[PDB]
């Protein structure tokens, strides 16, 4: 209900340690936009 | 020291430092013209045959004795690639293989990576016959076990001898590449098209095999992850078709 | 040197020795066939198996020896005896006596031999709608698995070419068999379990190698 | 009774460890030929 | 990044990373051929002389205390280079000196390699004298003590005095290696032949002496190996002898 | 590949692989000359500001919400950079900030080191105002919180709005650094004179705001060190003040 790409992430293996090694872990996403990015029709932003 | 692959609409990421394995020193390539100039008209897809697909991963745990796939039909729903193989009647293709592992430094184990063409495999019954759902099941992975099988019309898939009568240690004559976890993670493996005609039907006939296998087993300690997972990754190379006009 | 591909392939075997009489009642004894493969010669097929695929030219000898049979009947004088060694390509008639029409189709080459002289031969091209043989099938035949008809390399009869109310006489031939102008690809690992049929390559689980006494053995020095 | 070299090998150390890795482990060895090698008088094999 | 050296039979691997100590910056070479002309002519054996001999393994554990050898007669039972010790009234000769390390990135420590010429050594008891066997024993290392020893005719082998009645934090003064577990594993030491005449015989007089002292000992945790493997390497290089004809 | 760096009479320690953010390309520099030509001139110490001042170390825990700084007067106590800040009337000056971790490859975290201009901040109650003491206390680094604090005339600390209102996850338009205990444990940031008039009194303005905040926070097992320091060194770059004859 969206008609949007989408990206998602599996376990191909999962994770392997030594002893004396934390278990759990994290990841984390950063985004930004490419050269070619464009914007029209200037307006009012709707959070204020 | 990263690098970034696109083929298509599929992006992954390897490290640059890679080594590849070119089978028998030949690139894949489209047989060129005129082996069968007039009414042989080959056609090729190009469209999204050159792409990544990529498979479940499967879990290596400490008594794993393998895993084994067949090419192609572990391809035979993956997108326009599985729906080629139903419209033409004959096609041929080379590939590229990706495999990677995710383990840590307090990880130990080795593994052969090794893709084999034609492997004819045996009974578990001596005077028996080798059933179809037994030879693959598709893009899930078939398993080698640690002792013999029984049970009529299924492989005999004791590791020692591959299933096909030979001994393990002498599977390095076949394209091939060690993943030891001390040094390595990834291998990467070209295989061109090589049959003794230059097309076939894509259905009947398995090409090659992809074959998994540890040597070493799995050993880690007090409170790492008891598994270790391995990826499988996939791109079509020169497929071509015969022509429908 | 010794170890090229036509010096280790290109030797000549005994592939096949059968039996066959003048009169008989069994019809079927009066005749002798052969299939050609290399895959009931147990020496040859395993140099073979180090190979996927493989071209060559074939060589056939044949040694034919006859006996008189030791029924009742003596003070005979028998001229010479004649026979016919007929190939068939595939795609051809096989006849099922010995008195049948194909024994005289023109596309069936055949040679005509009297005992006595130099033992005969003929010299067969490769011969294949595909470009090569094969060793090795991962596949179907349209349904056995491991068998495809690219393979079919034709076959071989022999009989007695008397006239009608023969007297009675038993033959055996042997066949020699050599390939010749071979080329060979993709290498394999070599046998290592028995071989248990001719047609697939079913196996019992083997050994890899036999024991010693420990990791550390080695036999004291002379 | 062979009038053959031999190979072997010693523990010149011992293996250490920090806490929380695998405590045995496993060497694995290759055989190959160099490019001078020759071979003479074909005869049959004595395996099958 | 592995260099595989060959001298005679023998075979040992290095690292090509290797760092080598050149003694006072001398090389080993003949005397060349004119200090003694007439009635002195020497030959050299370049037979299995040049060759790596590999002596016993030593076991660093928690406390260790050090381990010393004398040269030449470490060298007395091995081969060829000891039966020319016999045959000949007179030699000389320099080394080369390879101390290698078996440990993991869990395991610390650090030790000193120090080769020291004349290491002439006390007594036990002051108005004593030291006895032939407590200097040597041949191919097995002697080890130093943590506290003061007794015992007559014992070296007295207290590790911070390194038997010689110096601070043994001031032995950097002769030809030294360190090896720290967290970064390297190997010292490699090239000695000449050094001495107050030309040549001289092998039996009575110690060239020099190889110290192996750890100064901050080895330390693991919960199910690491409890022990460090040591393992010394010599190849001996430009011998020369007197000659019999 | 260590490099050693000498700034007057102070030493420390780099690694020759560290990476430099120059805020907005712009090094420092002095105001050139004729800005306000006839009655402004100004001078320099250029003695003992230029050199390393070191802080003391935090404490980075498994529950460490931030720790931030406000420059100057961080420095107010700091040797002769503090006595210039009282004796003359208006400055200006650059620095070259480092910031460094000590930790294992047994230990994981994430840092944003990030250097702020004009970092106002508002009060914890809505109809309040902010005392002095709670924007800063010099030397010291004041701490964020995790959840949302009260009393009069502090800091509204909150480390998610970052005490300004807005997203932290958005910082990263200021020059910043991340540290990966994974990949790297060492940040140098090199930051202009940034104002809008070209000098200023020093004590009642605070220029930028240096603030260190984890974002995936310290883990270690069984008998590692529960924490891991972090540790502030400061240069001055291009000092100059109001002339005094």
């Amino acid at each position: 209900y969206t008609s949007a790409g989408n990206v998602t992430c599996w376990y191909q293996t999962g994770i392997v340690v030594p002893a004396g090694t934390p278990t759990s872990c994290s990841i984390m996403c950063f985004v930004s936009a490419c050269n070619d990015f464009s914007v029209r029709l200037l307006k009012d932003t709707p959070f204020i | 020291r990263v690098r970034s692959i696109t083929l298509g609409n599929s992006t992954i990421t390897t490290q640059e430092s890679a080594n590849v394995v070119v089978a028998y020193g030949r690139w894949p390539e489209y047989l060129k013209d005129n082996e069968a100039t007039a009414e042989d008209q080959p056609t090729q897809p190009d469209v999204a045959t050159c792409r990544f697909y990529t498979l479940e991963s499967v879990t290596w745990e400490r008594d794993s004795p393998g895993w084994w796939w067949k090419f192609p039909d572990a391809l035979k729903d993956m997108g326009l690639f599985g729906q080629n193989m139903y419209y033409h009647y004959l096609g041929r293709a080379g590939y590229t293989i990706h495999v990677q592992c995710n383990a840590s430094k307090f990880h130990q184990g080795c593994l052969m990576v090794v893709c084999v063409p034609e492997a004819e495999m045996g009974c578990s019954q001596v005077d028996g016959t080798v059933n179809e759902h037994s030879l693959s099941e598709g893009e899930t992975a078939k398993k080698f076990a640690s002792t013999s099988t029984n049970g009529t019309n299924t492989v005999q898939s004791i590791v020692t001898n591959a299933g096909m009568g030979v001994g393990v240690g002498n599977l390095t004559i076949f394209p091939h590449q060690w993943i030891n976890l001390r040094t390595n993670n990834c291998a990467t493996i070209v295989m061109p098209y090589i049959n003794n005609v230059p097309m076939d039907n894509m259905f009947r006939h398995h090409n090659f095999t992809l074959m998994i296998i540890p040597f070493v087993p799995l050993d880690y300690s007090s409170d790492s992850s008891t598994y270790v997972p391995i990826t499988v990754t996939v791109a079509p190379m020169c497929a071509e078709y015969n022509g429908l006009r | 040197s010794e170890s090229s591909i036509e010096n280790f392939l290109c030797r000549s075997a005994c592939v096949y020795m059968g039996e066959y009489h003048t009169t008989n009642t069994d019809t079927s004894k009066l005749f002798a066939s052969w299939t050609i493969n290399a895959r009931r010669m147990v020496q040859m097929r395993r140099k073979l198996e180090l190979f996927t695929y493989v071209r060559f030219d074939m060589e056939v000898t044949f040694v034919i020896t006859s006996k008189q049979d030791q029924g009742t009947q003596l003070g005979q004088d028998m001229p010479p005896l004649t026979h016919q060694i007929m190939y068939i390509p595939p795609g051809g008639p096989i006849p099922k006596s010995v008195t049948d029409y194909t024994w005289q189709t023109s596309t069936n080459p055949s040679i005509f031999w009297t005992e006595g002289n130099a033992p005969p031969r003929m010299s067969i091209p490769f011969i294949s709608i595909g470009n090569a043989y094969s060793n090795f099938y991962d596949g179907w035949s349209h349904g056995v698995y491991g068998y495809n008809t690219l393979n079919h390399m034709g076959q071989i009869y022999v009989r007695h070419v008397n006239g009608s109310s023969p007297l009675p006489m038993t033959s055996t031939v042997r066949m020699y068999f050599k390939p010749k102008h071979v080329k060979v690809w993709v290498p394999r690992p070599p046998r290592l379990c028995q071989y248990k049929n001719a047609s697939t390559v079913n196996f019992t689980p083997t050994n890899i190698t036999e024991k010693r006494q420990s990791i550390n053995y080695i036999p004291e020095t002379v």
